[PDB]
């Protein structure tokens, strides 16, 4: 029943996120002024969001119609789980790295420009993706294909006992929501405070200098970033935590879980649809580079 | 056996 | 008092004599000439390693070695074929505005806001590159330098004067005066008996190296002349100016022959050079693009692909095989 | 002479060039402009026919290179292009010389509206404040005569009263400051900012003023580089 | 005093010989035509002669 | 400019010895360095090579493993460590600098050397004429040949000519088939077909008397010819 409405809701999200992430990636990858500085974090974030869109959206819309069979073998099920988990973790850690480097850039302006190095950028990006792939392993370890006996019908699922699945999901949800959530919130709050406090020896109000609307807009954008991350990634972890808690199902519990899963998927893919916008497009520098690449072609 | 539909978590 | 009216009268007489010789134009004479057609040049080599914006480069007479000045305080000498860096010369002053390669390849010179011209000996017995001499006496930044010989170098400066230097003694053999603004570019005639310099007074002058006086003055440009280059036969020279126009001047007709400009071009021209035959005139612009001009038909025969920033310098190998362009994006690109 | 040995030489030159880029990025370059009557020649001495003088200093272990330009011809419009991409320009003006104050205003205007300095913030040192105070307290010469608008300009309530000096001193100095801030705000978009400072040439804080202004400039640059704006 | 030297320079500039523009343009065109075959940029040489590629 | 080798003397077979080469008056750090052996009354023989910045090290198979070459750039000193001496190893050992870039002249300077006494697919260089009686003013010619063509695809012919006067270290004459080295008079000239090569002296003078060694630099190991002794 969810197939048609959910596909209808996803198609706008899918097209928006795909075009946004591809545009961001192309602008960063072509323009020299993006290649040189540490736009690698935003490049990785765009790649990760595009990959989560590609791997979830079409596969999920397919599986919600033909939920009964599964399309691939055990290695396909391992690759699906590993790729999806690693790109989700990579997106989360790219967001966290962007937040940390912005905190350094704002509270330690000199440290940032002295320390900024392409080698350092790629090294941190490698740590990010390495940890993402490493943490993707347990989910891939417990997952597998399952069959229905007494007659095709096969489906990917957690085969190892849910007892350990609950621990795995709780630990991953802690490390990749609660830790990065608090980190990002605290860092952007400190950045907002640093922008708030006044350099002037004597207070003034209503002055026409750009600093005032600039700092107000920056605080608003930081609040948007933190709230987008929290609201988008809370449903994602809620879905898996819910599924891991239930030992035996029933019609009403299954229906409520299906509602939760649909809404959480909407939020989760809206995450990848929105991230490129708020992180690149709403910035004047990216707009300038985008206009430049437009003009050159 | 399940008389009902049930989504799988996205992993 | 009376002499200024005499100067105006002589100026008018020169104008009238130029008009008398202007009975034809280069376009009228070249109408029937087969156009160059569209030229495509691929970036055969990109020379990377400069930290800051490149400000000048020059070709060795062997057409393979290539010196390059950057305002990070480095002169790099490149093997253009292999892209190998042959030498990296640290400079005492980081604000380099010019460099030159000796026609013998033994010496390389540079200069800039430090009003001195430093001559570097590449052929030392110790195996390092040593400052052979520092030429001092110009008052104001040094904008261009060009070797006549191992022992002679011509320099131009914001001082509004050019000078010929005896490198052995380090003293000006002669000083050239008459420009009323910063001299920004300089080019030696192939015979090396003449050179031309463009200045910010929007004029170019022809100097006799041995006589020491300006035989001719050209004033077609509306703005500062940033670049100048002799036609390969030494009878004409092109100039580049902030007014976005290149111009061709003839030493014998003593007047402008042709203007190279387009309404779509408003950027100033930073550099100019002819191809070996002289049919192509290449110019670099503040827009990040070198435009190739049919030197005869004035047609925009082509456009070298993009640099990431203002093209600051370009030059054609002595054999004409390739064009090297430097720009503020810190890369030299070689086009062929 | 194998080509592989020349490639080794190229790679060693590349290593040295990276070692030098590490130094190049980790230093802040500053251009020190200002008329000859200004205290700029004195400010440099408080820091710790040749054509350029690199003063060098550090504050809180960040290294500043401040290039005073001398023995150059008066026409700045050409060699100034070299200093595109400096972190800031330090412009020094003798606040007490009302006769040349208008020329200082015009020089600041020409620097601020320069095609190539379109993104470079100007640290403005309104120098020789002690002489300004002595002039206004003596009264024998008055800025009133050179700037008619001073006859009606009045100190804003936002003015900093910290010095406790005579009210005429504050009025004159703030009018002088406004004279430059007006140019800055009128021509300046959000690309670059002017940081006025009242300073004496003999003043130990000038290095700290430069450090604070450069920190604010680098913060503003990062704000755009990191897409925050 | 300086106007005297300016006049003296203008004198020598005027005294120079003059050539009709048509002859100079013809000379430039003749040089371009004569050396047109020896211009690897005007006439791209084969990749075997091209030392870069 | 000087290179001063030290060490040597007499060492029993199977012993170990360390040669030292102190460099002064030139930018040692930027030069590659070679050790060149010369057995008593025999031709030159390349021993080992260490590039600038110690990036590359090469040895001849006669000494590979047995010898070890190292340099101390801050002390402008080059070392050869020999662990297992043999009768084959008795020879005068020369210290030779070499700087490699487009148009450089490697092997342009040789130390005075130090004497050490002890109680397969590579290019073969040959100089069939072991000696030539000659008189001053004669237009001498010295021939050479290689088992492999030294003309590389890049156009370079990696042939070198060295002159060793009696009781002196070899002096570089020509640093590429045609390229006359610095400090060498115009009398000497080089030519060849890429497999056969000739050194010409336009008008021999008494100071030109010595043994002329060809050397190939197409690929390691560097192999010298047997040498041609001019005498009068």
């Amino acid at each position: 029943h969810f197939f048609l409405p959910v596909s209808v809701v996803y198609v706008p999200i899918f097209v928006v996120g795909v075009i946004g992430n591809v545009l961001v990636c192309l602008v960063i990858l072509q323009h020299q002024a993006m290649k040189t500085p540490t736009n690698y974090y935003l490049f990785s974030l765009a790649v990760s969001d595009l990959l989560v869109l590609l791997l979830g959206m079409p596969l999920e819309v397919y599986e919600m119609w033909r939920n009964y069979p599964f399309l691939f073998g055990p290695v396909g099920c391992y690759f699906k789980t590993a790729l999806f988990e690693t790109v989700c973790f990579a997106s989360i850690l790219s967001i966290t790295t962007v937040s940390v480097e912005r905190y350094v850039a704002i509270l330690h302006p000199f440290r940032a420009k002295l320390q900024s190095t392409r080698r350092r950028a790629l090294r941190i990006l490698g740590i990010v993706w390495g940890f993402s792939v490493l943490f993707s392993l347990p989910n891939t370890s417990i997952h597998g294909i399952k069959f229905h006996y007494f007659p095709g019908s096969a489906t990917c699922t957690v085969i190892k006992p849910m007892w350990i699945y609950n621990f795995i999901i709780q630990v991953t949800s802690f490390l990749f929501y609660l830790l990065p959530m608090t980190v990002i919130s605290v860092l952007y709050y400190l950045m907002a405070l640093r922008l708030k406090k006044d350099k002037s020896l004597e207070a003034d109000e209503g002055n026409a200098n750009i600093q005032r609307p600039c700092r107000k807009s920056v605080n608003k954008m930081l609040f948007v970033l933190v709230l987008v991350f929290a609201i988008c990634w809370a449903p994602f972890h809620i879905d898996r935590l819910f599924f891991s808690f239930v030992e035996e199902w029933s019609e009403s519990l299954a229906a409520v879980f299906n509602l939760v899963h649909v809404v959480s998927g909407v939020f989760f893919y809206l995450s990848s649809a929105v991230n490129p916008i708020i992180y690149n497009l709403l910035s004047r520098r990216f707009q300038a580079a985008f206009q430049n690449v437009i003009s050159s072609f | 056996g399940r008389p009902f539909f049930l989504f799988r978590p996205r992993n | 008092d009376q002499l200024r009216q005499e100067a105006e009268q002589l100026k008018n007489q020169i104008r009238d004599a130029r008009k008398a010789c202007a009975d034809a134009t280069l376009s009228q004479i070249t109408n029937n000439i087969d156009p160059v057609g569209r030229i495509q040049m691929r970036t055969r080599r990109t020379l990377r390693g400069h930290l800051a914006k490149i400000y000048a480069m020059h070709w060795g007479t062997d057409s393979r070695l290539l010196v390059s000045a950057s305002q990070d305080g480095k002169l790099i000498i490149w093997d253009s074929y292999t892209t190998n860096k042959v030498h990296a010369i640290p400079l005492r002053s980081s604000w380099v505005m010019t460099c030159a390669y000796a026609p013998s390849g033994n010496y390389v010179a540079c200069g800039g806001l430090d009003n001195i011209c430093s001559i570097y000996n590449l052929k030392t017995r110790e195996g390092n590159v040593r400052v052979s001499r520092e030429l001092a006496g110009h008052t104001g930044y040094l904008s261009c330098c060009r070797f006549l010989d191992d022992n002679q170098i011509v320099t131009s400066s914001g001082d509004t004067t050019c000078a010929l230097w005896d490198i052995e003694t380090g003293q000006q053999t002669t000083t050239f005066t008459g420009h009323t603004g910063d001299v920004m570019s300089l080019s030696l005639a192939p015979d090396t008996r003449l050179f031309v310099s463009g200045a910010c007074d929007a004029s170019a002058k022809l100097w006799d190296v041995r006589e020491g006086m300006c035989r001719q003055t050209f004033t077609g440009h509306e703005s500062d002349i940033n670049a100048i280059c002799f036609f390969p036969n030494g009878n004409a020279f092109a100039t580049g100016s902030d007014d976005a126009t290149c111009r061709l001047f003839d030493l014998r007709a003593d007047q402008e022959l042709m203007t190279y400009s387009h309404d779509n071009i408003i950027c100033g021209i930073t550099s100019v050079s002819f191809s070996k035959s002289g049919r192509l005139l290449l110019a670099g612009y503040d827009d990040f693009n070198c435009n190739v001009w049919d030197a005869l038909k004035a047609d925009r025969a082509g456009v070298l692909a993009g640099h990431d920033n203002r093209v600051s310098c370009l030059g054609v190998t002595d054999d004409g095989m390739a064009v090297a362009t430097g720009s503020w994006d810190s890369f030299l690109k070689i086009w062929n | 002479a194998e080509d592989k040995a020349a490639v080794e030489r190229s790679k060693m030159i590349e290593k040295q060039l990276q070692k030098d880029k590490q130094v190049y990025r980790r230093t802040l370059r500053l251009l020190l402009l200002g008329a000859d009557n200004s205290g700029k020649s004195t400010i440099v001495k408080q820091m710790r026919t040749s054509g350029i003088f690199e003063t060098k200093f550090q504050v809180d272990k960040v290294n500043f290179h401040m290039f005073d330009v001398g023995a150059q011809r008066d026409e700045r419009r050409k060699w100034i292009q070299c200093f595109n991409d400096v972190t800031a320009i330090i412009f020094v003006v003798d606040s007490s010389d009302y006769n040349r104050l208008q020329e200082a205003l015009n020089d600041f205007k020409s620097i601020w509206n320069n095609r190539w300095l379109r993104t470079i913030s100007v640290i403005l040192f309104l120098n020789k404040q002690d002489l300004l105070a002595e002039k206004v307290l003596a009264g024998k010469s008055k800025i009133e005569d050179y700037f008619p608008e001073f006859a009606r300009y009045t100190t804003p309530e936002d003015a900093t009263p910290e010095p406790g000096e005579d009210p005429r001193v504050t009025r004159a100095k703030y009018f002088i400051r406004k004279e430059f801030v007006d140019i800055s705000t009128a021509s300046g978009d959000g690309r670059h900012i002017c940081y006025p400072h009242f300073t004496c040439s003999v003043d130990t804080e000038n290095a700290r003023r430069i450090f604070n202004d450069c920190k604010d400039i680098i913060l503003q640059m990062n704000l755009r580089e990191y897409n925050l704006v | 005093a300086q106007a005297r030297k300016l006049v003296e320079q203008l004198k020598m500039e005027a005294n120079i010989d003059r050539i009709k523009v048509s002859k100079a343009a013809a000379d430039l065109m003749a040089y371009c035509e004569a050396h047109a075959k020896e211009d690897p940029l005007l006439t791209p040489v084969p990749a075997s002669e091209n030392p870069f590629r | 400019v000087q290179l001063v080798e030290s060490g040597g003397g007499l060492v029993q077979p199977g012993g170990s010895r360390k040669l030292s080469c102190s460099a002064s008056g030139f930018a040692f750090s930027s030069f590659g360095m070679h050790w060149v052996r010369q057995a008593p009354e025999k031709g030159l023989e390349w021993v080992a090579y260490i590039s600038s910045g110690s990036g590359t090290i090469y040895y001849a198979d006669t000494v590979k493993g047995r010898f070890t070459i190292s340099r101390d750039d801050p002390k402008n000193t080059l070392f050869l460590q020999m662990t297992s001496l043999r009768s084959e190893d008795t020879a005068m050992y020369y210290c030779v600098r070499s700087i490699y870039y487009y148009g450089s002249s490697p092997f342009d300077f040789w130390g005075q050397g130090t004497t050490l006494t002890v109680s397969s697919s590579d290019i073969v260089m040959t100089q069939a004429t072991s000696s030539v009686p000659v008189t001053p003013g004669e237009s001498v010619s010295i021939s050479c040949r290689s088992s492999k063509s030294l003309l590389h695809s890049n156009g370079n012919t990696y042939l070198y000519w060295f002159l060793q006067r009696p009781g002196q270290s070899p002096q570089l004459l020509i640093y590429r088939m045609s390229n006359l080295a610095s400090g060498v008079p115009d009398r000497f000239s080089g030519s060849g077909s890429g497999t056969a090569f000739t050194l010409t002296i336009s008008r021999l003078e008494a100071e030109d008397v010595g043994v002329y060694y060809c050397m190939q630099h197409l690929e390691y190991p560097l192999t010298f010819g047997a040498g041609t002794k001019l005498e009068l």
